[PDB]
């Protein structure tokens, strides 16, 4: 059995560490299936216009 | 003390300069051949 | 070069106040002061959900065209 | 013919106001039918009459153009957003901006009210929708998973609280306790500009300039395709008589029959006098709380207000 | 001239701090990643490559070029089971891009893997595709053996794809393989189907030239 | 988030002009479209803008019509603000109100 | 029958353009100044 | 739907089959299946939230 | 003795190119029967395979096949290889580039505002006139 | 005429043409360091060198943003792939690299000269 007591906070104390260091953006969730239709068929003279 | 009568090199660079730098920049062209102003250029042009 | 356009933006979430508070600062603005910390809500004669939800809105404002267009009738 | 449609009266234009000096982007119905706001590009938030369709205020303030307006329902306040990268709470008691609500990187394409909180969430161009808090102007959560920019959001009481289109081709439904998403709905192939909300049979529709889908909400099933209007469409509004209507960028409007998937009429307006045939296009468009009047923000600086056509059956497919 | 191995990764150094910059200014379209992926696999370091193209799947996983340079870096360097699920990954996540499709089913007919492909295909036939999907699998049994089961595509593909001109192909098969019975059986279920308003010529040209 | 403050303005109207542009360019080409093409358009539109002040008749031999009509569209848009920021600009330097000195200049110019 | 410059109609009317039974609503600057608030407080 | 569910949970709702993609019926008319959950199920879920 | 046409239309499509060249490589391709005939024999019942009947996670590949894998892909890398041929340069061209970039710019000038600008380089060759 | 060559010539800015002959001065401190380590490793002077840098030895000593590649239906723990030859006596900074495109352009466009001139 552990008794736990919170430490009590001096009110004349700086912030003690540094928090503007930065990295880049991680991995997004597992890419979702599209679910698209079978692509529209495209001709020569549309492309050409 | 700029101007005078055209020869065909200053009009051959004002041609290659036209190439180069277009219709609305006359300055620039005109700092290419001495003893002719902007204005000339422009003129000899159109 | 330096003198270039954009073709993708700044994305968001990555700054004081994604995340973690961007990891609780101690840092905050004069325009982050409180202020109108007080909700004013709608009272019974301004337009209260209960005054609002009986209302049948289609005959009063047939009401309010014809009024309207005799306004703009009698005025010319 | 699997359906039977509801016959629907067809709409006629009986209105055209003007005097906003730029595209009016947005236009919003306050809950009493007395007025309706609309934004636009010149940097202005107008009051119009309703009934009369007279000018009732302009107000000033956005540095950049408005991209949209709300009444809010439960508190008397108007909030604005715009590509200023600025949302605003405008106190109507004072006609006057009491909160902005700051944190956008980039331009703020829309917003909406949560119906029973009171809580704000908005569109960004930065990829990200936020929800702020209205009495404490401060970002409750980040909504981030799009790639593109944000076009369009709406708000619920009910399950999944935050649906959002975006210009990446998807849609996400979220949740607004966690923050983040629940279904991400790739069936759009070009970018999702218009969700909206049926108020009673609990689905939803959704607008890319390919084709607009309807939709269950719990878990998004895919339930039917309403197509052919093949333009860009950038609203889409219910009726509770299950008319839906679709606004596009080339000024053509159809309407439609939300149940059976029925386009029952076609409307192409014309423009203002001194306007451009290349500038027919709609932004928005909204039904007063009557349900009788429908009101359009058109791209040649109109409002264009519609109501039925009182002649019996000349239609019926 | 390069000497030992420590200029040699000071080269590599240069090149890799050359391409991962390119790549923090752009972040966008995939050449930079492509690049530095093929320059990665030139060097027999297939690792780094692995994780240049799963991170460039993560920018952006639409790109249907870049799944194919990934999967034909794992089939190029004899990592057939590593490809094997990069294009079983491919063809879950963008199931509308036929390419991918195509070259999964090549790939497991060259690796002598014949029941691999059957069951590439069936999935395949599980969405649909179009006209030249139907007709690559029925050249795959064709190409083998296996008249009947080929059949049975070709009865799928006529209830599913339902068109004058694919009913015209099938009955040319069934001439071209000598089941004229079989091929009368198919034009009596076909001029049953189609009724009575909607035919063109073609369905009775063909049949008329058949019985001819 | 920086703020669109008073020497940010033009800037992020012209950097929010070029977004609409490539939202709309992306959504009005077809299926089959090679997905490229778009700082061409931006240039054309750039031109646009240019031959408008220039007031020269601005016109493509060879261009789509979507593009061309949109081209034209935003061309209207981005003059109509600048045209009405001279308006309120001279009318503020009329009046004698507190206005900076390159905003007569361009104010100058605009007129 | 010389057209000035001064006139010079471009731009059909609003009535021609549209038609008799729509109605068209020019608003330039508005009733009620930002003083004259929009809902009211309960006085 | 095993590979597709990466790093995704258990009762996370993807869509990667055919089946997702044909429209349903017409589901004729006010149905209890197309409703709005329950009004004090909604006081719930936005006392909750 | 057999004959077969089979040129190319325009572009159109990324897979209309993937398509043809499919066909290409499927019908230079040649099945082995022997090999056929002896997996089809070891595996019986599960030879003629569904979308779901169980052997996907068991084919383990020998080494001639894996070889004849890559050297065909390396023959379908150098086909790819060899798709933009360069066409020959002249220089008795009057040159009208400064730079590597501008000669292709102008080149590009060339086939879109070919067609319409007929007019002005026939008034520049025959001395600024008409 | 001389002015007129050299300003239609000429394209580049004040920053591109100071940053062409940093990079140049770059190339030539490089192969000037080079020289120097390579004699102290050739005699054999083992002198160690600094680095005040935060990033950027990240690149060789491993897999900078790693990801792995994702794992399902198929055993893939058994194959492993053989690394390149060495070969430390005929490898040159310009083998790695490949050919230039304005080299192989340039000896393809003396090749077509040649002929067209020869015919
Ligand atoms: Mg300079």
């Amino acid at each position: 059995v552990i008794r736990m007591v919170e430490m009590q906070k001096d009110p004349m104390e700086p912030p003690r560490f540094k928090i503007n260091k930065k990295i880049p953006r991680g991995p997004p969730s597992p890419p979702a299936p599209v679910m698209h239709s079978p692509s529209r068929k495209m001709t020569v003279k549309e492309q050409q216009e | 003390i700029k101007g005078g009568v055209w020869r065909n090199t200053e009009d051959e660079i004002l041609k290659a300069a036209v190439m180069k730098y277009g219709k609305n920049q006359w300055s620039r062209i005109a700092s290419l051949l001495h003893r002719k102003s902007a204005k000339q250029c422009k003129a000899r042009w159109y | 070069t330096a003198a270039r356009p954009t073709f993708e933006p700044a994305r968001g979430g990555r700054g004081k106040g994604e995340g973690d508070l961007s990891q609780l600062s101690k840092q905050y603005s004069s325009r982050d002061l409180p202020s109108h910390t007080k909700i004013k809500y709608r009272q019974t004669t301004q337009d209260a959900p209960e005054e609002v939800r009986n209302r049948d809105f289609r005959r009063e404002l047939e009401e309010r065209e014809r009024a309207a267009a005799r306004e703009k009738n009698r005025d010319r | 013919t699997m359906p039977k449609p509801q016959w629907h009266p067809p709409w006629k234009l009986y209105r055209v106001i003007s005097g906003h000096l730029g595209w009016v982007r947005c236009i919003a119905v306050e809950p009493g039918n007395q007025w309706f706001v609309t934004g636009s590009a010149d940097r202005t938030i107008k009051i119009w009459d309703l009934a009369s369709g007279k000018l009732k205020l302009s107000l000033t303030g956005h540095i950049s153009t408005v991209r949209g307006v709300i009444v809010s329902t439960r508190s008397p306040y108007l909030f604005s957003c715009g590509e200023d990268k600025q949302v605003k709470c405008w106190d109507l008691e004072y006609n006057k901006v009491i909160r902005h609500y700051h944190g956008h990187l980039s331009a703020v394409y829309g917003l909406d009210l949560h119906p029973t909180i009171d809580v704000l969430v908005t569109c960004s161009r930065d990829s990200t929708a936020r929800i702020w808090d209205v009495r404490t102007k401060a970002s409750v959560h980040t909504l981030s998973g799009h790639t593109n920019a944000v076009a369009t959001v709406r708000c619920q009481a009910a399950e999944p609280q935050i649906i959002t289109g975006s210009h990446d081709t998807t849609i996400r439904l979220w949740d607004l306790v966690a923050g983040k998403t629940r279904v991400t709905l790739t069936n759009h192939k070009k970018s999702v500009r218009a969700v909206v909300l049926h108020p009673r049979h609990y689905t939803f529709a959704s607008g890319s300039p390919d084709n607009i889908k309807q939709w269950k909400f719990p878990d998004g099933s895919f339930i039917q395709n309403l197509s052919g209007h093949n333009a860009i469409i950038n609203t889409l509004t219910v009726n509770s008589d299950g008319v839906l209507v679709s606004g596009a960028d080339n000024g053509t409007m159809h309407l439609w029959d939300w149940r059976t998937g029925y386009n029952f009429q076609r409307v192409h307006a014309a423009v203002q006098p001194g306007s451009l045939d290349s500038e027919s296009g709609i932004f928005a468009c909204a039904f007063d709380q009557s349900e009788s009047r429908l009101l359009t923000a058109e791209a040649d600086k109109t409002i264009k207000v519609y109501r039925e056509d009182d002649t019996a059956t000349e239609e019926t497919h | 001239k390069i000497t030992d191995e420590e200029e040699l990764n000071d080269y590599k150094l240069r090149k890799r701090k050359t391409f991962e910059d390119n790549i923090r200014k752009n972040r966008t379209v995939i050449s930079n990643w492509i690049k530095y992926a093929q320059w990665e696999e030139s060097l027999k370091e297939i690792q780094r490559a692995r994780s240049i193209y799963e991170r460039a799947l993560d920018v952006d996983y639409r790109n249907i070029t870049l799944w194919l340079k990934y999967a034909e870096m794992e089939m190029k360097n004899r990592q057939v089971n590593h490809a094997r699920n990069i294009w079983d990954r491919a063809i879950t996540t963008l199931p509308r891009v036929n390419q991918f499709w195509y070259k999964y089913t090549y790939m497991e007919e060259m690796l002598g893997n014949v029941a691999g492909a059957r069951q590439v295909f069936e999935r395949w036939m599980e969405w649909q595709p179009e006209e030249q999907a139907w007709h690559s699998y029925i050249n795959f049994e064709l190409r083998y053996k296996e008249v009947d089961r080929a059949r049975t595509i070709y009865e799928r593909f006529v209830l599913v794809h339902p068109d004058v001109k694919n009913w015209i192909k099938y009955a040319r098969f069934e001439e071209k393989h000598a089941y004229f019975a079989h091929a009368r059986k198919v034009y009596e279920r076909a001029v049953e189907f189609f009724g009575d308003e909607h035919m063109d010529e073609h369905l009775y040209v063909a049949f008329a030239k058949f019985e001819e | 988030a920086k703020t669109v403050t008073k020497q940010r303005v033009e800037s992020h109207f012209d950097l929010e002009l070029r977004a609409a542009v490539m939202h709309d360019i992306l959504d009005m080409m077809p299926e089959g479209i090679k997905q490229n093409k778009a700082r061409t358009i931006l240039q054309h539109l750039s031109e646009a803008w240019r031959c408008w002040k220039a007031n020269i008749p601005w016109k493509v031999p060879g261009l789509p019509t979507p593009i061309e009509n949109m081209i034209l569209r935003y061309v209207k848009a981005k003059a109509d603000w600048w045209t009405n920021t001279a308006h309120y600009n001279r009318e503020r330097i009329r009046r004698g109100a507190t206005v900076d000195k390159t905003v007569c200049k361009k104010n100058l110019g605009r007129l | 029958e010389v057209v000035l410059h001064e006139d010079k109609k471009y731009y059909p009317t609003a009535e021609e353009v549209y038609g008799p039974e729509v109605e068209t609503i020019v608003q330039e600057e508005d009733t009620q100044p930002l003083t004259e608030p929009i809902i009211k407080p309960v006085k | 739907d095993a590979i597709a569910r990466q790093g995704q949970s258990k009762d996370k709702v993807i869509y990667s089959k055919y089946t997702d993609l044909v429209p349903k019926e017409v589901m004729n008319a006010d149905d209890p299946d197309l409703q709005r959950p329950d009004e004090e199920a909604i006081k719930e879920i936005t006392e909750k939230t | 003795k057999k004959k077969r046409k089979n040129p190319d239309l325009g572009f159109s499509d990324y897979a209309a190119a993937q398509l043809r060249q499919y066909h290409r490589l499927t019908k230079q391709i040649k099945p082995d029967m022997e090999t056929y005939e002896r997996l089809r024999e070891k595996h019986g019942e599960e030879f003629f395979p569904t979308s779901n009947s169980l052997l996907h996670g068991t084919h383990v590949p020998s080494t001639e096949e894996i070889d004849r894998m890559v050297i065909d892909l390396e023959k379908q890398i150098e086909k790819r290889d060899k798709y933009s041929r360069r066409r020959p340069y002249n220089d008795d061209a009057d040159i009208d580039y400064i730079n590597e970039r501008n000669a292709k710019f102008n080149k590009k000038a060339e086939r879109f505002y070919g067609k319409y600008t007929a007019e002005i380089k026939q008034n520049l060759e025959r001395g600024t006139a008409v | 005429l001389s002015e007129a060559r050299a300003r239609l010539a000429n394209t580049q800015g004040k920053k591109a043409k100071r940053k062409a002959r940093e990079k140049q001065l770059e190339e030539a401190r490089r192969l000037a360091a080079l020289q120097k380590r390579r004699e102290l490793r050739a005699a054999g002077i083992e002198i160690q060198k600094k680095r005040k840098r935060k990033r950027g030895v990240d690149y060789n000593a491993e897999i900078p943003f790693e990801k792995k590649p994702a794992l399902g239906f198929y055993d893939t723990s058994e194959e492993n792939y053989q690394a390149l030859d060495a070969d430390f006596r005929k490898l040159r900074q310009q083998d790695l690299d490949g050919e230039l495109r304005s080299e192989k352009e340039g000896r393809d466009r003396k090749k077509d000269k040649q002929h067209l001139k020869r015919k």
